[PDB]
């Protein structure tokens, strides 16, 4: 019965990853790109920051 | 943590006398090692530094040739020798450890000195005032100034605050200006710009009185200022 | 032909040496040229290995592709039969780059050999794990011996000129003890005794350990006595010619020179041996290795 | 027996459910919401500093806090920490057992961790009264090799082993309080969310796991790679991750529609990929591949925009700052560089 | 330099002082030799290692030579996943006890102990980080071995054999059937040795394995190759 036991415990795994919400693809798409775009302005490395404000400078 | 000194007595003026501390409880052998002297009744001044390695070596100049500093990491044993002791060489010497790397918090323990009685251009930092009355409870201002702009171009400003509390060893308080030291209590602040700076207390209580002094660290010689006093 | 130096000699500017010699020369000069100069452009740009035995084998081609550059002139002085037409300033150059850069071919070609006779009779030693900086300590401080000693031939009035036209030139017969012929004598006779020593006692370590039955550990020791066999092709004709010569000096005076008429000739032949040796170590040392 | 059969039978449509049911739920891909905006241009990044001191293989390094010190760990036996602006080394850590495999820094700035294939995780003390780093932890109990660890704050760790298991520990306490089972392959990766609620692993069974750490269970499991999972990472804004493998590909999951978002891969490349790393907005991912040299692809159109090539070697890990000043990489070669 | 202030010439003098150790450091591994072990199990594995003194470590020193071997026995993790750390080891030892093929493992009754010796054999002499690795084969436990094989000739596990069953003829045909293995034979060698659980000889054969090794990557150094 341990091998049905370990069958039950897997099942019960699966009852348990099957109770959850789902959201579309488009709306995750929209808001990786929102937050994406509202953040182009802090980052270095996208919009290149002019040399005299970067303590990196050679 | 500590640094046990000793070294000091009378002495006529012609003759040599060493001071040596011995350091137990930390890794003695990464931390440069400095000398302080204090005057009776005075301020105090700086005598000299020897980093990590025997590298490099600073003596003040009024001590330049007739004082010798000294290392020894097999034993953690730190040595000042000296031969030439005018009438003006009376005073205390505390030995001070500190540390240089990114974040590090320099003068941070102090130990204890020994006191050496003698038979009878630089930035300057004076201390205007010489003692502020006050009563437990409310705010304290303490203000010292520099013949310049201590604020560096890599962006610190080498500018510390310490205390001596009436009978006993000083302690850190503020390093760079505006960072406090650990182990003690937020009750103190320290602000400033350019050459101008002021130490703060908000909450007054009866540890807090004591002999506050300013001192700048941007290049040798290390030079202090007078002691303000507080009384309650 | 007798002439009058500071000392007294005789040298013979003759015949034969017009028609031969340029074209000989002509052909090391473009092949040694070549050889020394790709083998510096491996070394400065297409090797990152950068280990010990690397920078004491880049030496050598830098040493020898000195005493490459150095042939033209000579060339022409030969051709116009010793006619010296560039004047003083390029008769202290081009006589101190021919003794300076033949001696620092001999030094780093000795050294290119006890290098491996500890890689390979005394393995695991720590001379075999040097860093290449301080290899490039006496990789510069053998180039000092060689300068200090190639000095003393700067400070001279060397173009000496007399009934014949500006000799350029300080290999002639004479009769006083000159010391820069016993550093030729010394320059081939030690190399050679290091040279055979240590092949020797590698190839007779490398089959008492009985190494020696793998396919290309036979090729090593082919190459390995390659080396040594063009030694003394390069270098010994030169040299006995001139024992020779000191042999007849020593026999009869320098009073009637026609003695030596034939000797003479001989060593501006057997001297071209040694210009040989800068044009084939760029093979047997370098591709073919 | 019938009881065996029945079971696995309904095991068997369970998985098909929980197939159909995300199916279920795809109406759109990214690329095609996002090829519209414009594309960054060619991100033309140069060498500004070169950390060299390590003399061997690199396999860890972790950013700091501050965005200024980083720490890294090789074969030689020595964990490093660095100062980026001045090239400066402010510490030097050895070890007791050379062969390490990861490394983290503290997010406040006390402690480092370090560990690998000794079924160990030693914590140790930055920030001592006596000057010197010493081991404050040793933790104990996995039966395999540990292939991360990220700290959740000043007493909370989180490791992942190649027994296949991840678990919650508390360094005071010294033991467990929490096991995560359920990898068949070995564990090889994960990353803690931005606020410490939720942490992803990845496995060599070619699938990555979500988990609670206050429920110590696995919410979802993803799947998708042909074979063994390198790397991951979460965006920083927290509802996705980044997954690189050893198929030559890298990939981007989503937590909420638990789908695949997108697929990064060049036909020039069939080499593994080593790490991956986000930028401060998200715009740009970073990939190490082991063809010598560091790839860098819109995170947002599955693009190619530069290349970071400048190592000899396998390129193991790679890291960015917490404002976005730099990106550092370290290589096989031995040598470690900043990108600006 | 002049651009420093006090405290930043401090940092670069302890940068400098950290970099001279890491140096002094890094030298003194390079004169110690690398062995890895390998074996089917109780192949003799364990008695080998009692006879030359987690990821086990062991450490000894004969006539001026320091050897470290890594026992990777218990890790029994994925071997694909943790083999390239060892990628520039000097050598591997590989033990096998050839009385060990009438005696099958517990896992099955017909596939033998010298056919799973065999397959590890294969799979290590070939491993793509193993190019230029030599490999010391041990053969353990032969004084059992003729017991063993006077009851029932050598064709249970070697049927294609033919011999008269003395053990001269049974060891050297092991022995062939071993290092016929190797796919490489000409960037790689194969050292090969028959020796009972006590020893007096183990040690030698290791020290000149690794010594020819070592004389042919200096010959390779100069380029002579
Ligand atoms: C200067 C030299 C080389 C003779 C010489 N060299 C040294 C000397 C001493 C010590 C030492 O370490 C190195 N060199 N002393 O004399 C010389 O006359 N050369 C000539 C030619 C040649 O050499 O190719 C071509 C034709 C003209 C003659």
């Amino acid at each position: 019965t341990a091998s049905i036991a370990q069958a039950r415990k897997l099942v019960e795994q699966l009852k348990m990853e099957a109770n959850i919400d789902r959201i579309k693809v488009s709306k995750a798409a929209a808001d990786l790109m929102a937050y994406c775009e509202a953040h182009a302005k802090e980052d270095p490395l996208l919009t290149p920051v002019p040399a005299s404000e970067n303590p990196f400078r050679e | 943590v500590q640094l046990v000194e000793s070294g000091g007595g009378l002495v006529q003026p012609g003759g040599s006398r060493k001071l040596s501390c011995s350091a137990s409880g930390f890794a003695f052998s990464s931390f440069g090692m400095h000398w302080v002297r204090q005057a009776p009744e005075k301020g105090l001044e700086w005598v000299a530094y020897i980093s990590s390695g025997s590298g490099t070596i600073y003596y003040a100049d009024t001590v330049k040739g007739r004082f010798t500093i000294s290392r020894d990491d097999p034993k953690n044993t730190l040595f000042l020798q000296m031969t030439s002791l005018r009438s003006e060489d009376t005073a205390m010497y505390y030995c001070v450890r500190s540390i240089y790397y990114y974040g590090s918090s320099p003068f941070d323990f102090w130990g204890q000195g020994t006191t050496l009685t003698v038979s009878s251009s630089d930035i300057v930092m004076t201390q205007a005032t010489s003692s502020v009355p006050v009563t437990p409870g409310e705010s304290v201002s303490i203000s010292c100034r520099s013949s310049k702009s201590l604020l560096h171009s890599n962006g610190n400003t080498y500018l510390y605050w310490f205390l001596q509390r009436p009978g006993q060893s000083p302690q850190l308080l503020i390093y760079r200006m505006s960072n406090l030291a650990s182990g003690v209590p937020d009750r103190f602040s320290g602000s400033g710009s350019g050459t101008a700076f002021t130490l703060t207390i908000s909450r007054l209580e009866a540890e807090d009185v004591g002999v506050y002094y300013c001192m700048q660290h941007l290049e040798y010689p290390l030079t202090f200022g007078a002691g303000t006093k507080l009384e309650l | 032909f007798l002439e009058i130096d500071k000392k007294n000699c005789c040298v013979f500017r003759d015949d034969f040496i017009v028609k031969v010699l340029p074209p000989v020369l002509g052909l090391e000069f473009i092949f040694g040229l070549l050889g020394n100069g790709l083998a510096l452009w491996i070394f400065c740009f297409h090797l990152k290995s950068w280990k010990s035995s690397r920078i004491f084998l880049f030496n050598l081609a830098v040493a020898d592709f000195l005493l490459i550059i150095c042939l033209p002139f000579l060339m022409d002085n030969y051709v116009r039969r010793w006619d010296w037409k560039f004047g003083d300033i390029p008769c202290r150059l081009m006589l101190f780059m021919l003794a300076m850069n033949r001696q620092g071919s001999i030094i780093f070609l000795t050294v290119v050999a006890v290098d491996r006779y500890f890689r390979v009779v005394h393995p695991h030693h720590a001379l075999n794990k040097i860093s290449n900086r301080t290899a490039a300590i006496i990789s510069c401080l053998l180039w000092g011996i060689t300068i200090g000693l190639t000095v003393h031939l700067l400070k001279k009035k060397m173009p000496i000129q007399n009934g014949g036209a500006n000799l350029c030139s300080s290999f002639s017969i004479c009769h006083t003890f000159q010391w820069h012929e016993a550093m030729f004598l010394l320059e081939f006779f030690l190399p050679l005794g290091i040279i055979l020593f240590c092949s020797a006692r590698i190839i007779w370590s490398l089959r008492q350990r009985q190494m020696d039955r793998h396919a290309k550990i036979k090729r090593a020791i082919t190459f390995i006595m390659v080396v040594a066999i063009v030694f003394v092709i390069c270098f010994l004709p030169s040299v006995v010619v001139r024992i020779r010569i000191f042999w007849l000096l020593h026999t009869s005076g320098t009073q009637n020179c026609e003695v030596y008429r034939s000797v003479d000739l001989a060593f501006f032949i057997t001297l071209s041996f040694t210009y040989m040796n800068s044009m084939l170590d760029p093979v047997v040392y370098y591709f073919s290795s | 027996g019938s009881e065996l059969d029945q079971l696995r039978q309904e095991a068997e449509q369970l998985k098909n459910q929980i197939r159909d049911a995300r199916k279920a739920c795809a109406d759109a891909t990214l690329s095609q919401i996002t090829n519209n905006i414009d594309p960054v241009g060619r991100i033309q990044m140069r060498t500004r500093r070169t950390l060299r001191g390590h003399l061997a293989k690199i396999y860890a390094m972790h950013w700091g806090t501050d965005s200024r010190l980083l720490v890294s760990a090789s074969q030689d036996g020595k964990l490093i920490i660095w100062d980026s602006y001045t090239t400066n080394k402010v510490h030097a850590i050895p070890l007791r057992s050379s062969w390490v495999m990861t490394c983290a820094y503290a997010p406040s700035g006390n402690y480092v961790a370090c560990g690998g294939l000794d079924n160990i995780c030693s914590i140790y003390n930055l920030k001592t009264r006596e000057g010197n780093v010493r081991v404050s932890r040793e933790l104990a109990g996995h039966t395999g090799y540990l292939s991360c660890c990220r700290f959740l704050d000043d007493n909370q760790i989180v490791t992942s082993s190649g027994d296949t298991t991840c678990a919650l520990w508390d360094i005071e306490t010294g033991q467990q309080t929490t096991t995560f089972t359920g990898h068949t392959g070995d564990v090889m990766s994960l990353s803690l969310a931005p606020d410490t609620r939720l942490f992803v692993s990845g496995a060599c069974d070619a699938s990555a796991k979500l988990w609670d750490v206050r429920e110590g269970m696995c919410r979802q499991t993803f799947t998708g790679h042909e074979s063994d999972i390198n790397a991951i990472c979460f965006f920083p804004n927290g509802n996705a991750f980044a997954t690189g493998s050893d198929d030559a590909t890298c990939r981007l999951f989503d937590l909420r529609a638990d789908q695949e978002l997108m697929t990064y891969s060049h036909d020039n490349i069939i080499c593994g990929i080593t790490s991956v790393s986000f930028s401060k907005s998200g715009r740009l991912l970073l990939a190490g591949y082991d063809d010598f040299n560091c790839n860098v692809w819109d995170a947002l159109k599955a693009d190619r925009a530069g290349v970071l090539a400048g190592h000899d070697n396998r390129v193991s890990c790679l890291g960015v700052t917490d404002d976005g000043m730099a990106v550092a990489t370290g290589s096989w070669d031995s040598f470690l560089k900043i990108w600006n | 330099g002049c651009t420093l202030s006090a405290e930043d010439k401090a940092a670069v003098e302890r940068s400098k002082m950290i970099d001279r150790n890491l140096r002094e450091d890094g030298e003194k591994a390079a004169r110690e030799v690398k062995l890895l072990l390998l074996g089917a199990g109780e192949s003799g594995k364990n008695t080998i290692v009692k006879q030359m003194k987690g990821i086990v470590e062991t450490h000894f020193t004969f006539k001026d030579l320091h050897f470290k071997m890594f026992d990777v026995g218990a890790q029994r993790s994925e071997r694909k996943k943790w083999i390239h750390c060892f990628e520039g080891v000097t050598a591997i030892i590989f033990c096998v006890a050839l009385s060990d093929y009438d005696l099958v493992l517990a896992e099955d009754e017909e596939m033998n102990r010298m056919h799973a010796s065999m397959k590890l054999f294969d799979s290590i002499c070939n491993n793509k980080w193993f190019t230029d690795t030599s490999i010391i084969l041990f053969l353990n436990k032969k004084d059992l071995f003729e017991e063993k094989i006077k009851k029932s000739p050598l064709t249970i596990c070697y049927p294609e054999y033919a011999g008269s069953n003395t053990y001269e003829e049974a060891a050297a045909y092991i022995q062939c059937q071993f290092e016929d293995l190797n796919k490489r034979k000409d960037t790689k060698e194969i050292y090969t040795h028959f020796t009972c659980s006590t020893d007096t000889k183990n040690v030698q054969f290791v020290f000149d394995a690794v010594t020819d090794v070592i004389i042919k990557n200096n010959l390779k150094d100069c380029g002579l190759f």
